[PDB]
């Protein structure tokens, strides 16, 4: 459980407009913004907002167990700080197109060496990995909007005893 | 950089289990409860009010009491002879006691009148073992052995009777 | 009569699939409704198969008549038999 | 928010809304007017978000026809107040005040609790009716009850919090009863005796 | 940087680094941190001295009360119209339960244009007696929301010749919705408002001017303090 | 069609309880309250959504 | 044909006093309403360095002090600047920057905040005349403007993120204490005293 | 589509003049009456195809869970596209695909 | 990915027990086994009631 007041402050800081200033005829393309199931406002550039919220959560500014969900099909953007949500951790793949590291894990051998040592080269544990943006938590509701590789070998594109992996040929490319 | 092997993934998982353990959810929930939830529940309805428009010279008297801070202590055991001493879970297991701690609440009384207070013991709350309010949280490996507690025991439970 | 008009567009493909004639539907409507409703029907060769109707505040009355017509006009078949399948049976004779 | 009427049965497909401390269901237009938005066009503005969708407008038409009898905010609140399960014989102004209370509080409490903040409640009501229509018009599947992201787990914390809330309310009632009994004797109680 | 001297030094550093809007080279030197786009034009940000004495409220119409939606009303008042820009609002409250707003406007285009031109050109001490008659149009139901902080909202007006931007405080927000008058209360309705209101333009009295200057003395004491 | 229902309302003239009967006719849009002891009759118009509580509240408003 | 309700023709001869304006809008009576963010404050008062230095407040809570420092350094201010010719001029620390795309940005010092403009219809600004109980319109509010930080690397955004992250980290309401005796001792001793005085009162009442 | 009253914002019900023989939209809450342009009072679709392609958004190309094809765009002839099936979820719904280009963002079929 | 009707996406296990299942196949196989256990433990009571009524 986490308080929702900083979330509302961040949303209002980044261009969210309240309900009293909302006209459904004018806003035929805006995204409804929900916080803990409460419709609090609207926004017209949801991509920048979700990128900013996710970057803030990955940096430790927002608590790691806060849910950030973007429903593109329904034009909704939901945030949950409720208590009782079951989550699990996952590695983060660098999805920025403008970056050179696109399609590769953010965690490197430097992180593994720091974890083995136990301290940073100017305590380094699991929380240090979580607040460095190489690992993050996702719950069941946020899992519906992400694309997960099963193994790190899956990130890069005739024996009778070895098991056979899915081809996944329906898509020309996978991000 | 260099690629990430399966052994690196197991190193990361070892870091996870070194930080969290296997019963972290129970202890974290109980610590949240004891730290904030009791105070918030007390402050939900912080004011009892009694009024009496006495006419027996009309004097409208309001009597009201406020609830203040919550004070907690480490669990204690009170014997029949009247003495008290710190309790540990092994003694509670052996003597069929309850591992619980007293809760104190500040009550402030005011006497409002218009013509026209210290710590009170409110009960004992059972303590979850190896939590922030348990006696075994601090004890190191040697005193844990001296207290007849198993170092492999993880906590996350209560001792009632 | 009334100025209100009621025309309904029927799917040509499913009407031909069921092997039905527009005159048959017209006679069914005429029988169930006597002379209370005047009925006209476009011929077979029409680009869109249509059949109009005219009554002889009545907009809601026409709406109820249209709903009743859509609901319980039975063209042909045994009531209760929703679907029929053809099956082959191997019999020893 | 129930949607009465079966397909091709029951004449109109009216939408009635169940309200707390109200004995019988209420059409959506009447409660919408009671919140303080009378014109039917603005009710449709709140509910629907794309005017070209004639099917949802057609499905809302029976509700508009049923609610046309009420045309003012105050009569709508009074109609709320008659069925509010309160003591029989309450006066009209007190009925309207009771409706205002049961409308401000206990109607979507998670949104807000203060006065003059019912715009968000009207927008949320429009959202709920929109979701109901979207599911009713076969545009979306019904919600998965067994979806695990819609579930929550209560650990030791919340369970002990609920239990402690009940027990503390009992203790407070005992303190109240003892105080009422003691004020008869008119003594400067130590207050360490009321608490059990 | 918790030192008060450090905070003061930061304040003077921010004050000294203001770019002159006429300095085109320094304006082009400034670059957007993210967009990487050069600057074109600049304006100074200043408060307004002559308007702090008055009280400003942001007035908005909610729902069907939109003037554009009401086509016959818009056609009657003109398809920016000076009648809209010179309209009058008269809040009258019979009781706490019943409340509404009275709207008045100038039907004639010439009279409204003359009044607007006279009002927007007040820079001297000579005002012509423009006896303008305002006609009632419609009434709306009102609600008011107050701002906890003084400068919660502020409207910005520009001035290209001086390269400045003047902002004014907003005290509260007023929302209006269309009100259907009950047929059983038209008798009392006819006794509340008026069919016409005449506005006379006169020079402000010396005492009222002194009171307004005393009110403005909180903001600007160099040019308005009494001696 | 007139509908006669026994109600648990209280008459304000005789003070006897459980002696109030509501008679509403939806065809003519009228509603009649009769006291089984006082024999008084109260008439008020009714709508399509009318219920006996509506006529009872109308009688209460008329009485005061 | 909705007939006009009011036809009495009664008229009030009310005259309003109006003051000259320091500035007049040109070409359009348009103004932009701007919501005030939490990290930005307006100080209409002239900047006085000595009272500003003498009124700096220090709190134990680091988050509150950091928020006060950020809002103080980011506050829009103005002061009198003595010209080299002997005259006095108004000087401000805030500017408006327009980029090539046509967007506008509010600049205070080195900080730049972007503006997002949303068109609003039937929104006007009025002036309240409480002494006469009427509202006089001023101009039209065509656009609503929201202020957004330019980038992550801006110091204001980093300070806000730090303050909001560390604000919710501090949470400790219950205070520990040490029990030296039985907590039920007070209850039983006061029950004994109450029973004793009950017996004494009963004896006195039987003796009265 | 149905129109609303221009003076009190209620629904404009159709009405017929006996003497004039004209279709007029009239508000029952006032005396306002406006002349109808078309005689199409009501239309009911027993079998409908609306909502099949109406469920389209302009940001659907940013969804990472959608499959990506190399079908040719009819407008700008791009080499990347994102496809999906029908948004309508009845039992009779077809399994045809709707392709969305990553430049013009229009919805087109393969037939 | 969304709208995938391939055999591996909807629960076809192409490996043998000797070869070893992949995690997706493992989860789908566990779903099927759970179905089997629920079906047995639910139909037992209905069968017992039918048998009792037949005997009586
Ligand atoms: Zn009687
Ligand atoms: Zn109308
Ligand atoms: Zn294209």
């Amino acid at each position: 459980g986490s308080p929702s007041e900083p979330i509302i402050n961040f949303l209002e800081e980044w261009g969210m407009e309240p309900l009293e200033d909302y006209d459904p005829a004018q806003h035929t393309k805006s995204t409804r913004i929900f916080v803990n199931g409460v419709w609090t406002g609207i926004h017209r550039d949801p991509s920048m907002l979700v990128s900013t919220m996710r970057d803030l959560r990955r940096s430790g500014a927002i608590s790691p167990e806060v849910s950030i969900i973007r429903d593109i099909r329904e034009r909704e953007f939901k945030i949950f700080t409720d208590v009782g949500r079951v989550y699990r951790p996952l590695f983060i793949v660098e999805d920025d197109e403008s970056k050179d590291n696109k399609g590769e894990l953010r965690i490197t051998k430097e992180h593994i060496r720091k974890i083995q040592q136990g301290y940073d080269d100017d305590v380094y544990g699991w929380s240090s990995l979580v607040t460095s943006g190489v690992i993050e938590y996702v719950d069941g509701e946020e899992e519906e909007t992400i694309m997960i590789a099963m193994t790190p070998e899956d990130l890069q594109t005739n024996d009778t005893a070895k098991r056979i992996k899915p081809e996944m040929s329906t898509s020309s490319h996978h991000t | 950089d260099d690629t990430i092997t399966t052994e690196d993934c197991w190193t990361v998982i070892s870091a996870f289990f070194e930080e969290k353990g296997l019963v972290s959810q129970q202890l974290d929930s109980f610590d949240e409860f004891m730290e904030t939830s009791i105070q918030d529940l007390v402050w939900e309805e912080p004011r009892l009010i009694l009024d009496q428009p006495a006419q027996h010279d009309n004097i409208n008297k309001r009597y009201e009491i406020r609830f203040g801070k919550i004070y907690l202590s480490r669990p204690t055991m009170t014997e029949a002879d009247g003495t008290t001493h710190a309790m540990f879970p092994q003694e509670a297991r052996l003597r069929n006691l309850t591992y619980s701690s007293p809760v104190y609440l500040d009550m402030e009384k005011s006497m409002f009148t218009s013509i026209d207070g210290n710590k009170v013991h409110i009960g004992k709350v059972p303590i979850m073992l190896r939590s922030k309010f348990c006696s075994l949280r601090t004890l190191d490996e040697v005193d844990l052995y001296k207290m007849k507690e198993c170092p492999y025991d993880m906590g996350g439970y209560f001792v009632i009777n | 009569q009334s100025p209100w008009l009621l025309r309904l567009e029927l799917d040509r493909a499913r009407m031909l699939d069921k092997q039905l004639t527009m005159n048959q539907v017209a006679d069914k409507i005429s029988e169930v409704f006597s002379d209370d409703l005047f009925v006209m029907w476009s011929e077979d060769n029409a680009d869109k198969l249509i059949i109009r109707c005219r009554v002889i505040e009545e907009d809601q009355m026409l709406k109820r008549i249209e709903a009743h017509m859509l609901d319980l006009i039975a063209l042909r078949g045994i009531p209760g038999i929703s679907k029929v399948y053809m099956v082959k049976h191997k019999v020893s004779v | 928010i129930k949607l009465y009427g079966r397909e091709d049965k029951g004449t109109g497909r009216t939408i009635k809304a169940t309200l707390p401390y109200v004995k019988q269901d209420i059409p959506i237009v009447i409660v919408f007017r009671a919140l303080g938005v009378v014109p039917d066009g603005e009710i449709l503005q709140h509910i629907c978000y794309d005017e070209n969708d004639w099917q949802m407008l057609e499905m809302l038409k029976p509700c508009i026809e049923e609610g046309f009898v009420i045309q003012d905010k105050e009569v709508a609140l009074d109609f709320i107040g008659r069925r509010g399960s309160a003591a029989l014989g309450i006066r009209r102004e007190k009925r309207i005040q009771y409706a205002k209370d049961i409308l401000q509080k206990e109607l979507l409490p998670h949104i807000t609790q203060e006065e003059g903040f019912e715009t968000r409640k009207t927008f949320f009501l429009g959202y709920m009716v929109n979701r109901l229509l979207l599911c009713a018009l076969e545009r979306k599947d019904q919600d998965d009850r067994d979806h695990f992201g819609k579930k929550r787990l209560d650990l030791a914390g919340p369970l002990l919090a609920n239990l402690f809330r009940i027990l503390f309310r009992k203790l407070t009632r005992e303190i109240y009863r003892y105080m009422q009994r003691c004020i008869e004797t008119d003594r400067d109680f130590n207050l360490n005796l009321a608490v059990k | 940087d918790t030192n008060p001297r450090s905070q003061l030094h930061s304040v003077e550093r921010t004050f000294d680094e203001v770019i002159d809007p006429r300095n085109k080279n320094r304006l082009q030197s400034l670059i957007h941190p993210r967009k990487k786009i050069k600057a074109v034009k600049a304006w100074h940000f200043f408060p307004d001295t002559s308007t702090f004495d008055q009280v400003f409220h942001s007035l908005k119409f909610v729902g069907s009360a939109s003037l554009s939606k009401d086509r016959p009303l818009n056609e009657q008042l003109g398809q920016v119209n000076a009648s809209i820009l010179t309209s009058l609002f008269k809040p009258i409250e019979i009781n706490p339960h019943n409340k509404w707003i009275s709207l008045y406007a100038v039907t004639d285009k010439l009279s409204a244009e003359s009044f607007r031109k006279s009002f927007n050109s007040i820079k001297d001490d000579n005002i012509v007696n423009r006896h303008v008659i305002y006609d009632h149009i419609k009434d709306f139901d009102q609600m008011f929301r107050g701002h906890k902080k003084l400068f919660e909202d502020f409207a910005i007006s520009f001035d290209d010749i001086s390269d400045r931007a003047f902002f004014v405080p907003i005290v509260g927000r007023l929302e209006l919705k269309k009100k259907r008058i009950v047929p059983g209360l038209v008798d009392m309705v006819n006794r509340t408002n008026y069919a016409h209101i005449r506005m006379d333009l006169r020079n402000p009295s010396t005492q009222e001017t002194a009171i307004r200057d005393s009110r403005r003395e909180q903001y600007d004491p160099v040019n308005y303090s009494s001696i | 069609i007139k509908q006669k229902l026994e109600t648990q309302f209280t008459c304000l003239f005789c003070n006897h309880d459980n002696s109030v009967v509501c008679t509403l006719d939806k065809k003519n849009s009228i509603g009649l309250l009769e006291c089984k002891k006082c024999n008084l009759s109260f008439q008020a118009p009714i709508n399509s959504l009318s219920q006996p509580i509506d006529i009872y509240s109308d009688w209460i408003d008329a009485c005061e | 044909h909705t007939k006009s309700v009011y036809d009495n023709g009664e008229t009030l001869d009310i005259s309003l006093p109006i003051h000259p304006k320091s500035h007049i809008p040109q070409g359009k009576q348009d103004r932009w309403v701007v919501k005030l963010p939490d990290f930005l404050d307006i100080n209409a008062e002239p900047f006085d360095p000595r009272p500003f230095e003498m009124n700096v407040k220090t709190h134990e809570d680091k988050n509150q002090e950091l928020l006060d420092k950020l809002i103080a350094v980011n506050t829009v201010r103005w002061r009198y600047a003595k010209s080299e010719t002997g005259g006095i001029f108004k000087e401000t620390n805030s500017q408006i920057i327009q980029w090539e795309d046509g967007t506008y940005s509010l600049r205070v010092g080195s900080e730049i905040f972007d503006m997002f403009t949303t068109n609003t219809d039937d929104n006007y600004l009025v002036s309240e005349h409480n002494e006469e109980g009427i509202l006089m319109t001023e101009s039209t509010l065509s656009k609503s403007v929201k202020l957004v930080p330019a980038s992550f690397q801006s110091t204001t955004h980093q300070k806000l993120a730090k303050a909001l992250s560390a604000k919710q980290k501090k949470e400790s309401y219950a205070r520990s204490v040490v029990t030296k005796e039985d907590p039920e001792e007070r209850q039983r001793r006061l029950e004994s005293q109450e029973n004793e005085r009950y017996r004494l009162e009963r004896r006195r009442k039987q003796a009265e | 589509s149905f129109r609303f009253c221009l003076e009190c914002n209620n629904m404009l019900y159709p009405k017929e003049d006996k003497e004039n023989q004209r279709l007029l939209y009239s508000c029952r809450n006032c005396d306002y009456t406006e002349l109808a342009e078309d005689p199409k009072v009501y239309r009911h679709e027993l079998i409908t195809n609306i909502g099949e392609t109406a469920g389209i958004v302009d940001d659907i190309g940013q969804d990472p869970t959608l499959p990506r094809s190399d079908k040719e765009c009819p407008e700008c002839h791009s080499r990347d596209c994102v496809f999906f099936q029908s948004q309508q979820r009845r039992k009779d719904t077809n399994m045809t695909l709707f392709y969305v280009c990553l430049n013009c963002k229009k919805t087109f079929r393969d037939e | 990915t969304k709208d995938d009707f391939s055999p591996e996406s909807k629960g076809f296990v192409e490996n043998s027990y000797l070869r070893g299942l992949t995690p997706q196949e493992f989860f789908f196989h566990a779903m099927a086994g759970r179905e089997g256990l629920i079906d047995t433990a639910v139909k037992t009571a209905e069968t017992g009631y039918i048998q009792r009524r037949l005997v009586k």
